């Protein structure tokens, strides 16, 4: 109420920790920051086969993955390539 | 079978009339001030505040609600304003307490966390009414309470206003108590400091959680002693993050599973826009707009069946539905006369046989005046009202939309009637009358005392008297006067009221409706 | 209130029961009467009511004659000041 | 069989004693004070004010009172201190308005009386609060309410304390439609103007009486409509008319004087087809085996010397009989069974500091008292400072709660006699007001507040002792009665019974010489309703 | 304390008053012509009949009730009219059978007893309707219902009025099934023969009682075969004298002990005597005379609390007290109007509400009749009256003193409106209509007939139409033609209304008081 939502997430990536902040907007897309850069970002999951594939669009740029969520490891999947993001694990 | 095709409300406003583009222009001033005075409020005590209680490893309150709350979950926070200007010098950001409801584990909850970066968390006389407010609505709504305690004890130079009396601090915790005692759960999470009473909502819960350095209820108190010698502490917590994890495995272990009383229908969203409403209503209280307006911009498909339309025109009655739920609405299109209240007294009783809930919109400017409607007796139809609100029994929520004066309050229910909710949109006025008929019969009685008395009372001593009065009800009936009091639940965006009213009307709906008890009907 | 003067008090004077033709009229524009001589007669609808005295007090005036069609709650009898 | 033999309490005190001489030298005064305010709050609004209210052919409030119930039956007025020196320049005797509980044609029902030579019958934010009072009073018992309705409407210059809110004026119509729907007799006799929303007082009660020439019902008063409208209407004509007793309908009862309406009124009582029927068993009343103003010298004025609430106990029951329970256990808290005019009644006394055993021992006693359904009674004398509390008082903190928790949980009557010191946490494990016990009664030498005087004025030479001594700049024994003396001011004044029932706070200041008889009454009147099963919450072993 | 002095009802009539000479003598000549009927229909079949029966040993149906019912004990009979000139050739007095209320060792019973001299016993329509009634009765008050079998069976010629539907004979078994399983004691006393349906009277009693030789249901039936070998019968009883010492041990042993929900008071003759009544109501309904002298005289003392009393005039409503019972009285002193029956609905809620017995006093005139009147809601007023009368469940008993007419006898709790009792006056008439309206509204319809149409219709064609009119709702009117048929459960002396009140109010209070529970009051 009256107020913008924003989440503190953290992710891992090799052995680096990145800081995102995650704004929920009220058309439903997402205003991310990392470090001192912006990004818009909307999208949806859709599933082919047995298969769930992510639409998104960052700043404009659209492209579609394959994602798979397997323990603490965030899988994506793109013709440009592969690439694995780890969710650090509470104490 | 619902395939039968029905009547709309709602007309497409024109956007290009003056009226509309000032109305539209006024409106959006007042949701600008709305929200960025939220946003200072939403930074507590301040930087050096927040960053003193963040260098002790606990995080900020607001922070913990975010982590409490289930993800992407929406919450409804409530008295945002409380404390606004209320104190002459001292600055209380939300009464240092945050209150509202969000799904725990699947499930509605009321949430109450102390504020440790206002004045330490003290509890100031707005901060335990915050608080008690917060307690009643859990109640009627069986909520279960989560109270996230980090609190400095009572506000010692204001103590008269907060110890002695029913409504003092010491109701908070037989509300507690009471609520045990009928299997609404009551969850304390300890997350710093509590003295004095403060001790007592750890204990007195039903379980209780406490962090392991910053909570105190360290030698004195602390974790480890009430966790392995004192026993207060059912469990223990590593830190703040840990005590958030463990408070919703807490709440999916009591065994509760929310069913309806009424008929679910799938929703839909209205055809009109809800940011027309700023143009449709605008911010002046002396144009009058259509009610129907503002209901074909919230209900379900814009869909409504009005009740007796053609009489007693000055009301509006109908049902319609929010969210899937059913819902009676009750509106003011003008002023009451005997037949409105006459038709309002009927339709209640409708909606409590059928245990509907019901919806209040009130636009008052006051009762019909004449010699003839008290010889109808207008009071006797106005009482009739008065009587049916009371005794209701299905759940109320009122929102008030323009003014509110004198008994056209009390009948359109009021606070002092019990509604689940009650919200108040940027632009309203309340108080005992309107500020200019105050005035007005100021300048009567004091214009009869000199005319009558012989010394002749000129029209400039008439605005010596009438100025100081239009100032202190224009003061006294602005809607953050009455919020910075908890005299509603918030100050909400007209846009977002469709929103507002759904999730309040959901949470309502956790307690089984009663069947409604009337009193005599005075014919 | 018990001494029943007060039964006296709680009208000053007859009205018409309802609206209907004045059939009988028992009381000239000074006569003495006393509580329950009957005054009038009137049919309403068919239904012949009798007009009492409600006081002792002697008849200052009469607001109608026989043949006169008198509303519902009209005076039908003025009685002097006592 | 009732003819055993059995142990009585109290103690023949030493009159001669010095102690005693003194004790009662101060309490008398304190009682004499007491009586001669009172006198002057009878007087109301004053010899002009009242000449005036007479000359209109009127009653005066408490003339009406006394020809409403029956003839010579005692009457139980509430809260006569409401409105003390409550506000800056304005005397409202008694608030404005007169409560209480007497008989009328052997009923038990409660009054409550405007004072139209009070401000014309002005509602000040402390009518509302102590007509609200009352009206719980009557819901709690299911004593029938009569409204003796002469108002003059709200006090402007304050309305945003009489209005808005929950517990504001709009409160009382909610009270009255409740109590209606629970059959619970609502009646209004109008003897005096009823202004723009009081004339929802007699529209909402069950029956109603208007007085011929005085009563005025109407929402809009003639300046109202003369203002909305430009029409100019008596006050009689526009509302009270003859038109509100027969055009309108809204009068169920025509009255010609005041004495006619409460001869109505008693008439009205006497169709409600009530019997008064008592869930608890009942023996034969007995004086107690002591003088009760004793209890003068017993106690006297300085809170700081003890004394056995075993010696208060002796002078109110039937027979000075008790049975004590668990009496070696926790010494400081007294509990036991006792009758007062034939009724059952459970007693708890502080009788020092509370301790765990002491909560404990409450706790298994409140128990007790649910289950049998005998009323409670609690005489609170909380200590405060001297020695202190256990230096700890950490263990105490665990054990506190459970008796809050069964204090409050408790469905059989409860009625709360502050005798002494009312402090903190203390407070509500006795059944404060926050517990809603029936009734709250104070004795004149009580002292209620968060805290004792003296503590908050150490904990604060603490503080500040600490501020300068840790920040380095000394602080001298000078600067630490600049910061103590006005902390013993303030706490002393705001703790002072005048200061805490000129506030609705507790419903009255009565003498100890009274306390047996208005004990006796109070219970009586709570007797009125059925006692419900008590529902506990957990119990944190 | 009860010591206040209260105003009384009743003033002085004037003896002297031509009127009331008129009046007195008319109602003596109704009254005494009462009188001499119920002689007649006392002995029954006959002096032949009655001659046959005794010869047999048994005891005449009358002399039964005399020894069951302790000694002294008044004995308040029902429908003594019933079948009066019902059949075109054929008496039944009484419809063959007695039915009435009396004190069996201290209990109130209902005793139902065929009438052996009357047709041998057999079921007429009219007998049936009237065991129905009594049924009815004994149920909704709780009455044991003691059954002195002697009868003959269904009469053939008439089987179709009998057998068949819901509310014939059949429904008599049914009431005894569902009485029993209510523990409302039902106790047969075969007195003689019963055949076909007969035999399950004594089949369906909790407890049963047969004489050694009179009573069959020999070889094939008898007392001896079911006594001793079928089983059917529960006690032996050597003669009529001895079956009825019999019933009067079961009866003391039902463990059953009457308890009052209402408050009592001392009872207190009526201040005027009751006698007066005839000269002050006489037999000529069309004029008019004030309810409250009828109140005067049957009330305890006289005393009366009026409410409303200057509101809705025309209705006259207060509270008193009938040997010592609370009751709260209903009477008509004119047209009924909109205030009227506002103030009915209104008082009918306080009696509901504080569970006090409700006396109608039935002397109708119709509906005010008027195009402002309709504008305004009469009818909407009027069913409010309906509506609240019909839902109300403290006891009723209504007296129909005078006229009876139209919709104006349901809104005073009409039969059909489950009064526990309905008596009614000699002088009394009840139709749809009053005997000249339907003249008056017919000699319009066919004066219309014949102006629009264009043959004209004269003067004397009016009467060809009225008089016939006229005699039939003369004729159908009747309290006789009512009562003949069961409508009312008895015609009354005036002198014995204050009697037949206290004992039927008595009786009423067997049963505990139920809440009431309204419908929508159509504001
Ligand atoms: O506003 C100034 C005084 C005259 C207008 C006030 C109107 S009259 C109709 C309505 N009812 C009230 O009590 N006030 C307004």
């Amino acid at each position: 109420l009256n107020i913008s939502y924003t989440r503190n997430m953290t992710l891992k990536d090799g052995k680096n920790n990145v800081a995102i902040a995650v704004t929920y907007n009220h058309d439903g897309s997402y205003s991310m920051q990392i470090e001192d850069k912006t990004f818009q970002v909307l999208g949806n999951l859709y599933s082919e086969g047995d298969c769930t594939y992510l639409k998104c669009s960052v700043n404009g740029v659209a492209s579609k993955a394959k994602l798979i969520i397997l323990e603490n490891t965030i899988y994506l999947f793109s013709k440009e390539g592969s690439i694995e993001i780890d969710i650090p694990v509470p104490k | 079978y619902h395939g039968d095709s029905v009547a709309s409300l709602g007309t497409q406003p024109d956007l290009g009339s003056a009226l509309y583009q000032e109305n539209y222009k006024q409106m959006k001033a007042l949701v600008n001030q709305l929200h960025e005075r939220v946003e200072h409020i939403k930074l507590g005590g301040g930087e050096k505040a927040r960053a003193l209680h963040i260098s002790r490893g606990k995080l900020l309150p607001r922070e913990r609600i975010d982590n409490l709350i289930d993800p992407g979950s929406p919450f409804l926070e409530l008295s945002q304003f409380a404390g606004y200007q209320l104190y002459d010098n001292e600055e209380v950001p939300g009464g240092g307490i945050i209150t509202g409801i969000g799904r725990v584990s699947g499930v509605e909850c009321m949430i109450i966390a102390n504020d440790a970066t206002v004045k330490g968390g003290a509890y100031y006389p707005v901060t335990v009414k915050k608080q008690l407010r917060a307690q009643e609505i859990a109640m009627q709504n069986r909520l279960p309470c989560i109270y996230l305690v980090d609190s400095g004890g009572a506000y010692l130079p204001r103590q008269a206003d907060v110890f002695p009396d029913r409504d003092h601090f010491g109701r908070t915790f037989y509300n507690q108590a009471i609520m045990s005692s009928k299997n609404i759960a009551q969850i304390a999470v300890v997350m710093g400091s509590c003295t004095a009473g403060g001790a007592y909502v750890p204990a007195m819960a039903d379980e209780n959680i406490i962090v392991r350095k910053q909570g105190t209820i360290e030698d004195l108190g602390g974790a480890d002693l009430h966790c392995r010698k004192s026993g207060v502490s059912d469990h223990w917590a590593l830190d703040d993050h840990h005590a958030l994890h463990l408070t919703r495995k807490v709440v999916r272990n009591l065994n509760y599973q929310k069913k309806l009383d009424v008929t679910i229908e799938p929703s839909e969203e209205p055809l009109f826009p809800a940011d027309e409403l700023y143009g449709i209503v605008g911010a002046n209280l002396k144009r009058s707009f259509d009610v129907r307006e503002v209901i074909a911009r919230i209900v379900d498909g814009s869909r409504f069946t009005e009740f007796k339309a053609f009489y007693g025109d000055t009301l509006v009655t109908g049902f319609a539905r929010i969210f899937g739920y059913p819902v009676g609405i009750v509106g003011n299109n003008g002023v009451l006369f005997s037949e409105s209240a006459k038709k309002g007294t009927h339709f209640v009783q409708l909606c409590c046989q059928r245990n509907i809930p019901l919806l209040f919109l009130q636009n008052i400017t006051g009762f019909m005046v004449g010699r003839e409607y008290e010889a109808e007796g207008i009071a006797k139809d106005g009482a009739k009202m008065v009587a049916a609100v009371a005794c209701a029994q299905v759940p109320k929520i009122t929102l008030i939309i323009g003014g509110s004066y004198g008994a056209g309050n009390y009948g359109m229910c009021g606070r002092a009637y019990s509604p689940r909710f009650l919200y108040i949109w940027p632009n309203a006025r309340i108080s005992v009358m309107g500020g200019e008929q105050a005035a007005n019969v100021l300048a009567t009685i004091t214009k009869d005392q000199r005319a009558r008395e012989g010394k002749q009372f000129s029209s400039a001593d008439e605005a010596a008297l009438k100025e100081p009065i239009i100032k202190k009800f224009e003061e006294e009936g602005n809607p953050y006067y009455s919020s910075a009091r908890v005299w509603d639940d918030g100050i909400i965006d007209p846009a977002d009221t469709r929103l507002v009213l759904g999730l309040s009307f959901s949470a309502a709906l956790n307690a089984p409706i009663e069947k409604t008890d009337f009193g005599i009907f005075r014919m | 209130y018990l001494s029943s003067v007060s039964s006296q008090e709680t009208q000053g004077g007859p009205l018409a029961p309802m609206t209907g033709t004045i059939e009988k009229v028992f009381v000239k524009a000074g006569d003495k009467v006393k509580a329950g001589d009957s005054l009038m007669v009137m049919i309403a609808m068919k239904m012949e009511h009798t007009i009492k005295s409600p006081k002792d007090g002697t008849v200052k005036k009469v607001f109608y004659r026989e043949g006169a069609q008198a509303n519902r709650h009209t005076p039908l009898v003025e009685f002097e000041e006592e």
